[PDB]
């Protein structure tokens, strides 16, 4: 998705 | 002698369990609803088809016929021992910050024993005056958002990573009973380890039946499950949606973490692998779709009490678990058995990945020093005392933001990176041609021609497609409304690059240890360990064109 940067187990707003 | 599975339904238990975590349920119908809803599930399975089993299959085969853990196994290519290394660093790297995600889930279970929850009014001594009674994902002044940032995080008295303060104590006992608990069920090996996943394995399944089941009841459910098995084309047309599925595939299997190569190798000679990779394969993605229908009967639900549209209560991890449901589980009739059930479901999902892990560094390292392998409770006391010691740093006041950080480039890149070099070394360097006939030699078939082309070309190329994406799509560290100091940047990489450079560290060392002419030195770190004897023969396989044209 865009606007959302995900890293192997959590998400945050980028 | 080494030890084998008691039984043959312990070993796939183990798998399932490792497998299957909490980015099952509280990322994948997200990106589904998303992306494309129905349509997400054709580049979604796509992946699968040509990416995820045959990683999976490669792995499990490769320690039955080695019976040899991650660090060791190259024997068969001497030059790619720093890839095994690698990803023993990373599992340990992990450790340190996925067992406090563990403690939160323990600490809402305690939480639960009573008939008032602690989420439902503002009148504790963890609220802002501007508590309010209940886009609704970004309030911030809500009684379950309060508990979770002020009341378990204590995040309200940490101005950013650079004064976090000292470690929580109600954190702090929490994460104790985990690395207990941890300890007891790894101290004597697979024969206590295949007992453990019979509960832990099974009890989600359990759980998210009767969730299912009561979910489908509740007013509003149904435009929720409407909206999350929608169907759009048009989504297709953007090179996003393929992006996200191939990221998915990839961390949601954990297939070349260390930990599938380990399972194998107590697995008996003959066993049949080839079934065993489409099989918990399968189920591991199965979960995942089915998951979708219990969560967005709640969003539903909570979108109608609400009386807002479905696309103002959409979360993901960690504001949907412990922010969202705890607010939707305080007006189901009973409200007790709800919260108890929920987060009992939790704990079980993560302490089978954390087992997995573990068991991947223990495995490893035990296999390369003889020592350590005569000491299993003391050696096994060393890693978890360690792994207590270091994530004491993520239950401080500011461990949120420790915990962005590490979450970010613990993994990623660098596990991608290593990834790509052990399926390089297997496919190429060591022979796809020689690995089919390990194979036959145990099972009595040879893999055949779809399997041979996808661990040589089809796999390598998927696995440099998302490394360089990786890369392109960097953004700098953020958390909410939070921007890290350019420093922590710099940090941040210092960590990926630790153990992306031990891959050509040991090739130097390999080198530069070995005696002999200048073709001599390099011949013999291509060479297997067992056929060193025809290096001195002038005879090499490797150095013939006929060996790199095989398909
Ligand atoms: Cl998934
Ligand atoms: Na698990
Ligand atoms: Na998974």
């Amino acid at each position: 998705y865009r606007g959302l940067c995900c890293g192997y187990k959590l998400c945050r707003p980028c | 002698p080494r030890e084998t599975w008691g039984k043959k339904i312990d070993f796939l238990l183990s798998v399932v369990g490792f497998a299957v975590d909490l980015a099952n349920v509280w990322r994948f119908p997200y990106l589904c609803y998303k992306n494309g809803g129905g349509a997400f599930l054709i580049p979604y399975t796509l992946f699968l088809i040509i990416a995820g089993m045959p990683l999976f299959y490669m792995e499990l085969a490769l320690g039955q016929y080695n019976r040899e853990g991650a660090a060791t196994v190259w024997k068969i290519c001497p030059f790619f021992k720093g890839v095994g290394y690698a990803v023993i660093l990373i599992a340990l790297y992990v450790g340190f910050y996925y067992n406090v995600i563990i403690a939160w889930s323990l600490y809402y279970l305690f939480s639960s024993f009573t008939l008032n929850l602690p989420w439902t009014d503002c009148g504790h001594t963890w609220n802002s005056p501007n508590c309010t009674d209940p886009k609704y994902s970004k309030y911030k002044f809500t009684p379950a958002a309060e508990f979770y940032e002020r009341g378990v995080l204590h995040l309200h008295e940490s101005s950013g990573i650079h004064d976090i303060g000292l470690p929580q104590w109600q954190l702090l006992l929490c994460l104790m009973v985990v690395v207990i608990v941890l300890y007891f069920s790894l101290w004597k090996g697979v024969k206590t380890s295949g007992k453990v996943v019979w509960i832990t394995a099974t009890l989600p399944y359990f759980v998210l039946f009767v969730l299912l089941v009561h979910g489908v009841t509740l007013p509003g459910a149904s435009n929720g499950i409407n909206a999350y098995l929608h169907i759009d084309f048009y989504r297709l047309k953007e090179a996003t949606v393929w992006i996200d599925a191939a990221t998915q595939i990839f961390f949601s299997l954990g297939a070349g973490f260390g930990v599938l190569i380990a399972f194998a190798s107590y697995n008996k000679f003959d066993n049949n692998c080839y079934r065993d990779a489409l099989l918990t394969s399968s189920i591991n993605c199965i979960t995942s779709f089915v998951s979708g229908f219990a969560i967005f009967s709640i969003l539903g639900y909570m979108a109608h009490e609400h009386k807002v549209n479905i696309e103002d209560v959409a979360t993901e991890g960690a504001g949907l678990v412990f922010i969202l449901y705890p607010e939707a589980i305080s007006t189901l009739s009973g409200s007790t058995f709800w919260a108890v059930v929920f987060f009992v479901m939790l704990l079980a999902l993560g302490l089978d990945s954390s087992m997995g892990g573990m068991e991947a560094v223990i495995t490893g390292l035990a296999d390369d020093f003889q020592v350590l392998k005569r000491h299993r409770k003391l050696f096994t006391f060393g890693v978890t005392f360690s792994t207590f010691l270091l994530a004491l740093f993520c239950i401080t006041k500011g461990g949120i933001y420790v915990l962005t950080l590490l979450d970010t480039f613990a993994a990623g890149t660098s596990i991608l990176f290593a990834v790509l070099m052990e399926a390089i070394g297997v496919s190429w360097f060591y022979g796809v041609d020689r690995f089919s006939n390990d194979i036959q030699q145990m099972m009595g078939f040879r893999p055949g021609l779809y399997w041979r082309l996808c661990w040589k070309f089809v796999s390598p190329a998927f696995l440099l497609f998302v490394v360089v994406v990786s890369i392109i799509n960097f953004k700098p560290l953020t958390y909410d409304d939070y921007i890290f100091p350019p420093w922590a940047n710099w940090v941040g990489w210092g960590i990926a690059l630790s153990s992306m450079v031990l891959v050509p560290i040991y090739v130097i060392y390999k080198f530069l240890s070995t005696q002999g002419s200048l073709w001599e030195r390099l011949a013999y770190g291509i060479t297997p360990e067992n056929e060193h004897h025809l290096v001195a023969q002038r005879d090499i396989r490797q150095f013939q064109l006929q060996h790199w044209l095989a398909i």
